[PDB]
């Protein structure tokens, strides 16, 4: 696989960092007055 | 086969599409 | 808060007011029926929406009507 | 007015009582007078014994107070009960009976709220009142 | 001789005064916990709570993780505990952001500045306790085998 | 967002400039050590039987992350832990990452801040903008030629590193 480092870089990012920030910012948005 | 530069070009186009999608979402949100 | 309406088919039997657990309805003077009284809803901010008044109403299709709307602490029956 | 110094019925306590929203959002009070000391069922679960004379009780919801009022009305023939709303700021709002006369009895000065001058089958269809702030009643 | 009484001499509040809830031992233990102990800044409450919880967080990750049968089991367990600590710190941060309005008061836990201090203390204590647990298990063979080294 | 110092603010530009100066330093020092062979077992392939399935990269030979890449990533993990602790628990004197809602924004420096030499915020901002522009230029020179970034840095510095 050409650029085989990209799955190992992006899958942890997309699966843990993206949903964590999305849930945190959505929580902040929906709970703020 | 596909090279690293081609994947980088696709990533740049996807980032441009991300900026355009963010702009469309902001326009729809008024 | 829920919206409670009383239509002029009311016969003034006072059953809906007696069935109300939250003291939302009361009987006021009127000339449209033989009983001389009609139901009214001045206190719909305390209405939980239980529709016991609608169950109590004896007129063919109901004279008192509850329309569920925006939910508040009182209307949700929350003791917390 | 609500006399805060009215003694309470003798209760051993329960887990069903009022939560933090009673001291933070709003609380309800019910007073009544009994001719004798007698056991009643609490609307929150459990038995309490009310004293002879005046009784003051605190609840979280208006419906709990009115359920207790209905219970003492149909089981002890007590109709002099009064229900108030109390805020954390200390303002007391009298609730029931609002004009002193029970709502099932007609009293002068009451005005009709929410009365519609036609039958329910004469309400409008939504298509007249779409994109318009006209009510469905007419 | 009744052992169960109404809470705070209020029979109509939703609580009961019990030996489990309101005895002298329970009151002393609760009043001596860092979350309730008087004379503490929120930062030091955070430091003590974080030290305790971050110290005990190392153990399950080291002993039961997917790398537990490898030579880097303790390093992986400490790193996983640190990631859990960072996640919980983010939880504290968003809780403090959404729960409190910006006030001058900063000596109570339920204020914005006080909760930010508590979160900072909890992070620093959690890292310190996790590192201390890592040091102790790294340097004591008794902790590496959880007591089978005596047999 | 914008009321806390995030987005297009002078604080965020200053923070990214600081991180970009550190990035220029880290790339130069990485190039120096990688040319000089100071990475032990730089071509060693990490084994799944020791480090787990996270070491899998799925390339054509070895199917494991190299030890050198792991060392570079762990060196970055150290300063990420430092970053997290400084972001949540800063020093009392230190400049903070996120600012309070009622904060006073630093004035934009325009084309160029006043020429205050030394350990002044103006010099910090000037080299921070310079380092961000240099990172942009190094990335563009690396991807338009096929030269590796360490080799591009060594060529632009005239083979001083190695
Ligand atoms: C909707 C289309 C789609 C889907 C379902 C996937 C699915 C996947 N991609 Mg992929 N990808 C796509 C489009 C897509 N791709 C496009 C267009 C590109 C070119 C830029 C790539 C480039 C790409 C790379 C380089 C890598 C993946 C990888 C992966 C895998 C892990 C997820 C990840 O890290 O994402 C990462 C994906 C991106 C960073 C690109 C964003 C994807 C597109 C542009 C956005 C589409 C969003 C959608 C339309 C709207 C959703 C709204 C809502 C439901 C959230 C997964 C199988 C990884 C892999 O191989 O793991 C095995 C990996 O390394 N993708
Ligand atoms: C697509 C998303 C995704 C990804 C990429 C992973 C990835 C992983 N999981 Mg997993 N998991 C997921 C979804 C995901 N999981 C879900 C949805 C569940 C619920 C069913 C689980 C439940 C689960 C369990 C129960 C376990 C894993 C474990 C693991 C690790 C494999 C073992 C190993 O070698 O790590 C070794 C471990 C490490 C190197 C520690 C990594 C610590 C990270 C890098 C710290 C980062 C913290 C945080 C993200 C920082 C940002 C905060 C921000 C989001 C707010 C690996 C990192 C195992 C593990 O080892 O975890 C301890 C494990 O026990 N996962
Ligand atoms: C509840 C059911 C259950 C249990 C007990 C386990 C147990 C385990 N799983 Mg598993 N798992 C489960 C469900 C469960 N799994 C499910 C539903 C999924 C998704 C399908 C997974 C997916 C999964 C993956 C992918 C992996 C595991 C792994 C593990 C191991 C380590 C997990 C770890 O690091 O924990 C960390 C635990 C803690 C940080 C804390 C534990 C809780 C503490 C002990 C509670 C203490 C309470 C205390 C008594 C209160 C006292 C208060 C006061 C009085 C002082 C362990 C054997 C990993 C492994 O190696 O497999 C064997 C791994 O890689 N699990
Ligand atoms: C990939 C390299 C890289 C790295 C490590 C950083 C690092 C940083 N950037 Mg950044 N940035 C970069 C590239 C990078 N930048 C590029 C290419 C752009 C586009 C020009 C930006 C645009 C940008 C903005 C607009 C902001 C940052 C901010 C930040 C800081 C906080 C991280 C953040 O956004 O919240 C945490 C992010 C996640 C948890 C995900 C941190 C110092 C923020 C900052 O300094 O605020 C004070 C901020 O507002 N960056
Ligand atoms: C162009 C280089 C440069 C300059 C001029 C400054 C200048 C400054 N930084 Mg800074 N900084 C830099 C790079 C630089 N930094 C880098 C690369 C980082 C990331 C590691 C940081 C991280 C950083 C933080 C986290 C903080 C500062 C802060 C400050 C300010 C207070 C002084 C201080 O504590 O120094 C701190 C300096 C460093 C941490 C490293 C810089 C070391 C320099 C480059 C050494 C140069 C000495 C050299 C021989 C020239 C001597 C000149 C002679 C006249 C004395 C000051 C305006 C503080 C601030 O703004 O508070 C309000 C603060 O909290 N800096
Ligand atoms: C090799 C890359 C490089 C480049 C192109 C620059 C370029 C510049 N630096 Mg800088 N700097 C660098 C690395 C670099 N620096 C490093 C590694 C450090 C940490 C030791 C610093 C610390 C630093 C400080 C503390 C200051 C500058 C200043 C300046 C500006 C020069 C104006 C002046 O009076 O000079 C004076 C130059 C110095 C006192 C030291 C410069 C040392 C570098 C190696 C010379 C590079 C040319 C200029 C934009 C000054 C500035 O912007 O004034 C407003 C200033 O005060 N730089
Ligand atoms: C960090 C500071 C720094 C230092 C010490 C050097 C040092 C050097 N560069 Mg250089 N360079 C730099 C930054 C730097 N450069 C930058 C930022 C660029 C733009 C990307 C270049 C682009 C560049 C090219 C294109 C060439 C050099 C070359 C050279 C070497 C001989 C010519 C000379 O004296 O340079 C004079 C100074 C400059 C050219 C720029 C300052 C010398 C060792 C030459 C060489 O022999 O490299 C193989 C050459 O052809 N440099
Ligand atoms: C270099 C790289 C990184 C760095 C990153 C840094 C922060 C790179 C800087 C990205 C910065 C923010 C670039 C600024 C761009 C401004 C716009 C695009 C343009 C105007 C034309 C870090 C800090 C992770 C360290 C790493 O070891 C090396
Ligand atoms: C669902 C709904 C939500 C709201 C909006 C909506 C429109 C109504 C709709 C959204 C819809 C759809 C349209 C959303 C789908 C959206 C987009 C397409 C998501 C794509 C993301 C691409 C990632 C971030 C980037 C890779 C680029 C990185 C930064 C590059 C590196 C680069 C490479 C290596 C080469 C070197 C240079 C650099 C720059 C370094
Ligand atoms: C057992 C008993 C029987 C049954 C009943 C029971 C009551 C439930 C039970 C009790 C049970 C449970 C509740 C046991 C209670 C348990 C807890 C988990 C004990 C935690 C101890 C933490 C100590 C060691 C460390 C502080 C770290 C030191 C200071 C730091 C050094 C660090 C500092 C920052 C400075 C820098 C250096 C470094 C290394 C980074
Ligand atoms: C943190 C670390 C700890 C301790 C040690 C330490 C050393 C003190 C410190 C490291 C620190 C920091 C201070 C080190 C970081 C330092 C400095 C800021 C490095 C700046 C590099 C900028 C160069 C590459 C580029 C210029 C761009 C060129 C291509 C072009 C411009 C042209 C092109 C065609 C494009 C158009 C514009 C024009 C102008 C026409
Ligand atoms: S729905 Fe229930 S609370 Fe509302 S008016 Fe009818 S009986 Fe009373
Ligand atoms: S129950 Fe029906 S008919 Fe009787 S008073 Fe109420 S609205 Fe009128």
């Amino acid at each position: 696989m050409t650029a085989a480092y990209l799955p190992s870089i992006l899958v942890p990012i997309i699966g843990l960092i993206f949903p964590g920030l999305v849930m945190a910012f959505a929580f902040i948005y929906i709970e703020q007055d | 086969m596909i090279s690293d530069t081609q994947i980088f070009i696709a990533l740049i186009l996807a980032l441009v599409s991300l900026v355009l999608a963010i702009r469309l979402g902001r326009a729809l949100y008024q | 808060s829920h919206s409670v309406k009383v239509y002029d088919t009311c016969i003034g039997c006072t059953q809906c007011v007696r069935a109300c657990p939250c003291d939302v309805l009361e009987m006021v003077s009127w000339d449209g029926c033989k009983a001389g009284q009609i139901a009214s809803a001045p206190r719909t901010e305390d209405c939980i929406g239980c529709k016991r008044c609608e169950t109590a109403c004896p007129t063919d299709f109901l004279s008192v009507r509850v329309y569920l709307g925006g939910e508040t602490t009182r209307s949700m029956g929350l003791a917390y | 007015t609500l006399n805060l110094q009215i003694p309470s019925p003798t209760f051993e306590g329960s887990t069903g009582g009022w939560l933090r929203a009673a001291e933070v959002e709003e609380k309800y009070a019910i007073t009544w007078t009994s001719p004798k000391e007698q056991v009643f069922e609490m609307p929150t679960g459990g038995a309490a014994i009310m004293r002879q004379g005046e009784n003051l009780l605190y609840l979280a919801r208006k419906e709990q107070c009115l359920a207790l009022a209905t219970q003492v009305k149909n089981s002890f023939k007590i109709t002099d009960y009064k229900v108030y709303r109390i805020f954390p700021s200390g303002e007391v709002q009298y609730l029931h009976p609002k004009d002193g006369v029970f709502p099932e009895k007609v009293n002068a000065g009451r005005v009709g709220v929410g009365n519609v001058s036609h039958s329910i089958g004469k309400n409008l269809n939504p298509a007249q009142i779409k994109f318009t702030s006209k009510s469905f009643n007419g | 001789s009744q052992f169960i009484k109404p809470y705070n001499d209020d029979p109509f509040v939703g609580n009961l005064a019990t030996p489990v809830s309101t005895s002298s031992f329970t009151k002393s233990l609760l009043s001596n916990l860092p979350a309730y102990r008087a004379g503490l800044s929120p930062l030091l409450r955070g430091v003590e709570i974080g030290l305790t919880h971050g110290y005990f967080l190392v153990g399950p990750f080291y002993k039961l993780g997917p790398l537990r049968n490898s030579d880097v089991a303790l390093l992986s367990g400490f790193f996983s505990a640190l990631g859990l600590i960072i996640i919980l710190v983010a939880c504290l941060t968003i809780y403090g952001v959404v729960s409190f309005e910006e006030t001058e008061a900063k000596d109570q836990l339920q204020t914005a500045k006080g909760w930010r201090q508590f979160t900072s203390g909890w992070l620093v204590g959690s890292v310190g306790g996790a590192s201390f647990a890592y040091i102790l298990i790294s340097n004591i063979p008794f902790l590496q085998t959880a007591g089978m080294s005596m047999l | 967002f914008g009321g806390r110092g995030l987005g297009v603010t002078v604080n965020a530009e200053r923070w990214n400039g600081r991180h970009a100066m550190f990035g220029i330093f880290a790339m130069v020092m990485t190039s120096y050590m990688k040319g000089h062979g100071l990475i032990p077992d730089a071509d060693k392939i990490l084994d799944v039987a020791q480090w787990g399935s996270l070491a899998s990269v799925w390339d054509g030979a070895g199917n494991g992350i190299s030890n050198e890449r792991a060392i570079i990533l762990i060196a970055h993990v150290h300063v990420l832990v430092v970053s997290v602790i400084a972001a949540v628990a800063p020093f009392g004197f230190q400049d903070t990452l996120v600012k309070e809602k009622g904060y006073t924004p630093e004035a934009p420096a325009g084309l160029i801040p006043p020429f205050k030499t030394g350990l002044t915020p103006e010099a910090e901002l000037i080299n921070g903008r310079l380092a961000m522009l240099g990172i942009i230029s190094i990335v563009t020179a690396s991807v338009f030629t096929g030269t590796p970034v360490v080799d591009t840095i060594n060529l632009g510095m005239g083979k001083i590193l190695y």
